[PDB]
């Protein structure tokens, strides 16, 4: 019961821990927050300091649990989401669990070295400045044709998505070439340079090893693969080939909250992750300060002090009428998802400019996507494709 | 959901009901200020929605019969919102009723 | 003749509004951005801050702004009216008198515009507030601070609750705190 | 004059540092102040924030500069050391000009990784725990014929120090040999393990290379080099040869003061470092938080965080009769420089026995010098060689 001192003040070099606690019945509050304080580690302790409760909902409480600076290992995030949530999720006196929020000090944060590019840093070589970007997913030659024609409708990039590695009707090597000898015959013809992302997995990692230094000899763009079926120790002998390289930077009730999931993978490294609370954490991955918004899940306080941004991912679908939509709510610095390609860039490009004469682009949407049917023909099929599901009943 | 879904119909129906409210001053003021009615009609028209919503623009121009529209939420609607549970499932059982007879319609056809 | 404006940028003719402004004109008139660098000194990466602050300029002066707001903004006070691009065209004017008078820098004044800009996405005004950025502000920053338990770090937030807030019932709000 | 506003508080993140500065005639002393935080940088600007005097001495005045966190590189000494007295002594309006302290963050210490072994971390191939060490300085045969009888009395090592490099005499070869077998000559016939520290200069660095690979094949102890003539950047290169190895840590008006140069040398590396102020920084090697003690030069207040001490090397001279003054000012965690090499072990373990009784060491001294005569033949010799010189004239 040393495990729960409420007349502490955590430090400012403390790490620093919530959880939303839902206790078997008769288990007070009290215990089971010295049930997980304990547990976690073994002045050497973490102590729970504050056992706020939640209004209206299942009987949770807030637990703000306060492990020392020293326990941890300089840059490592299997460290931090292991020592601290190891056996704590196995205990039968909860009836849940889940982890909303770490804090890590500034004398914590600059000990990792983080995303290897950020805001700034990706347009560099990406030609893109001040507006968000689009990519869509697609044998081995006709795979190799049909993103010859994805990308010359303004597609920025591609996505070589679900899962597609060499099997026997369609192998490794020959699907890199007639995606390689499919960006060299769209790069001029359409006047910027596009990229299409190509899964790197393998068995091994030394056949990994050589799904990426074939991609870049000097041959390609920035290409990438994910976080799940793999680790923060599978994608630390890759991510750090972006130490040499700059090639790979898009990571595609009883829980672990987004927004811890979203400190871990900053940190760690990548330009764009995928994915109130919408709101929150991407005002975590841009951000550099954040002061504490109970109402958003962010429940503590940390500045960033000076690390590299990342941006966000559109998750909801296909959107290609619902485009001024996205626009305002991931903003600017963010990324999203032919004839059904040049329907795209098109109601992208249009609501930028109407947004910076002064008109507000939340109350005036549709009317943006339909002054630019005039001139495109491709979004005159689009607008009737989609939903215009109304009641008028008062 | 389905509270995503009830927080979306508590906001609906509420609507509804202070147009109701609308209505039930709307004839109240066709009987004892007909200037007032035929002037209430010309606003009525405008086609704006969200009831709640559509009170406050009221107090802008006229902070006073948008307190006689806000009077029956205490008192019109608790002789026809408490009646909402014993009446709807009642009409659910219905269509149970008239909906289920033209699957016969078809199948005598199909005899 | 459209050289003539290739011709007072590197001479430094004007103010940064008449530059602002004369680029919008060379961008509609099919010039690629990547070559405008070449014969004038500005990448577009820095004409993107003033196409956008003389997008924002023409409507300060047209939405009734005072004197000296119309004239320090015409002269310097170049990024903070890049930040109030997320705005409408009907309260940037009464923000450019606000972050004028408080001298804020580019990151305060993003961060105003997006105080602004939530208080403007209310359907609703919260209670003893106005239309004013003052009071938008000072809005967010006693929202932000009844969750604080705790005399010793809520001025943290009163200071800056006392520096902003416009209306005197939005002073009242402020004083429950102390 | 934005590089002077005294109308703030520096942060709990800034790099802030002090100067003792003199102005020349009628130079006043607020445009001194904007003379040193300006010139030195160029929000990314230093500001003296504070200009208190000092007393009873020619005109000083304490200048408090505050750098802001990003102004620097992570993990640099050289950075440090340039950026900020660049072009400041080069001013003719200071007669003169020092640097006294600097306070390094929380959050910059630990960018830096640090000396390599500690106070702890000695003692593992170091045999002696609890009490301090002992080691005196020395054709080629004949030269390691002398090292063959010095360790051979209680000298925990020797020191190769006065410069001995490859001459036509003696080559850098055959003097490794000669050291090495005459450690195995000791080893065994004391009961103790004993080095002899040997310098690796070279002229290159690719020779040095070999003066180093050479000593420590699996040879032989933990062997040095020093700073002067060489640099923190000439002894990055094998300091962290000691991150493999294990085997070099014992570093051999108008300035810049030894705690600014001490705070250097912990956070470069190394384990015990040659040198009310006296136990000054010997407090900063040494110590985890230390509170501001303007009468100490201690100027500041930074905890060190958790990171590895550093002991301290005896800088007076010969010390042979004068042993229990240095054992209660340096303490139990510090080093200290045959018949002539068998007084010295002596008059040092007896002392710290009649310490740990609660015999107040300071006035009773010479006493325990002299009562371990009467066991020892060779402390028979030099208390009579030493000063007793005196004054009774009151």
């Amino acid at each position: 019961l040393t495990y729960y001192t409420p007349d502490y003040t955590p430090k400012d070099t403390d790490i620093l821990a919530a959880f939303r606690v839902t206790p078997q019945p008769g288990v007070p509050f009290e215990e089971a927050a010295a049930a997980v304080a304990a547990e976690s580690s073994t002045r050497y302790k973490g102590r729970c300091y504050d056992i706020e409760p939640v209004p209206g909902e299942d009987n949770q409480f807030i637990a703000y649990i306060a492990y020392p600076l020293d326990l941890f290992e300089e840059g490592s995030i299997t460290n931090v989401l292991t020592s601290i949530v190891g056996n704590v999720f196995g205990f039968k006196a909860l009836r849940a669990l889940r982890l909303e929020d770490i804090r890590f000090p500034v004398a914590y944060i600059k000990t990792f070295q983080g995303p290897p590019h950020g805001i700034q840093v990706e347009r560099d070589k990406l030609n893109k400045y001040g507006r968000p970007l689009l990519g869509c997913t697609i044998s081995a030659k006709n795979y190799g044709r049909a993103v010859y024609e994805c990308l010359r409708g303004g597609l920025d990039f591609t996505k070589d998505d679900e899962n597609i590695n060499s099997a026997p009707f369609q192998r490794w090597r020959d699907r890199f070439l007639f995606v390689a000898d499919a960006i060299t015959k769209a790069q001029a013809e359409t006047g910027e340079i596009k990229g299409h992302y190509l899964n790197v997995t393998a068995p091994t990692c030394e056949e990994m090893l050589k799904r990426a230094e074939y991609a870049k000899e000097l041959k390609q763009p920035i290409i990438m693969h994910d976080y799940l079926t793999a680790g923060f120790t599978a994608n630390t002998t890759l991510a750090r080939w972006c130490r040499d390289n700059g090639v790979l930077l898009h990571i595609h009730n009883h829980g672990i909250h987004f927004r811890v999931l979203a400190k871990a993978l900053r940190l760690s490294g990548g330009d764009h992750i995928h994915t109130g609370i919408t709101m929150g954490f991407v005002d975590l991955l841009r951000e550099n300060y954040v002061e504490q918004d109970k109402s958003r899940g962010i429940y503590f306080t940390q500045d960033w002090a000076s690390l590299p941004g990342v941006m966000a991912v559109a998750s909801g679908g296909i959107h290609v009428w619902h485009m001024p939509a996205l626009v305002e709510i991931f903003g600017d610095d963010s990324v999203l998802q032919a004839p059904g390609a040049t329907a795209n860039r098109v109601a992208l490009e249009a609501c930028v400019q109407a947004r910076n004469e002064g008109r507000n682009l939340a109350r005036e949407g549709n009317d943006v996507i339909r002054e630019a049917a005039k001139w495109s023909p491709e979004l005159a099929v689009a607008c009737e494709l989609w939903k215009e599901i109304k009641f008028e009943f008062e | 959901n389905l509270k995503q879904i009830a927080k979306d119909t508590a906001k609906t129906l509420q609507s509804y009901l202070t147009y109701q409210a609308l209505m039930t001053v709307l004839a109240q003021l066709g009987e004892t200020n007909p200037p007032l009615a035929l002037w209430l009609h010309t606003f009525s028209v405008g086609k704006v929605q969200d009831g709640e919503a559509y009170v406050k623009e009221l107090f802008r121009e006229q902070p006073d019969l948008a307190l006689r529209i806000m009077t029956v939420r205490e008192h019109i609607a608790e002789e026809v919102a408490e009646f909402l549970p014993e009446m709807v499932r009642s009409g659910i059982q219905q269509a149970n009723m008239e909906q289920r007879r033209q699957h016969l319609e078809r199948m005598t056809h199909l005899s | 003749l459209a050289q003539e404006l290739l011709r007072k940028l590197r001479q430094k003719q004007g103010n940064w509004v008449e530059w602002g402004q004369a680029i919008a004109s060379l961008q509609k008139s099919g010039y690629n951005p990547q070559d405008i660098f070449e014969a004038t000194g500005f990448e577009p990466v820095q004409q993107n801050q003033v196409i956008v602050g003389s997008q924002v300029y023409n409507s300060l002066e047209k939405s009734g702004a005072s004197a000296a707001t119309l004239a320090h903004y015409a002269t310097r006070g170049s990024d903070v009216l890049y930040e109030l691009r997320l705005l409408t065209h009907e309260e940037r004017a009464a923000a450019g008198d606000l972050t004028f008078t408080h001298k804020v820098d580019a990151d305060e004044a993003r961060e105003i515009a997006k105080a602004i800009k939530d208080f403007s996405r209310f359907r609703i005004l919260p209670e003893g507030f106005s239309n004013h950025p003052g009071d938008a502000v000072a809005y967010q920053a006693w929202k932000l601070a009844r969750q604080y338990s705790d005399l010793q770090e809520r001025s943290r937030l009163i200071a800056r609750g006392l520096r902003f807030a416009h209306s005197e019932t939005a002073r009242k709000q402020i004083e429950q705190l102390l």
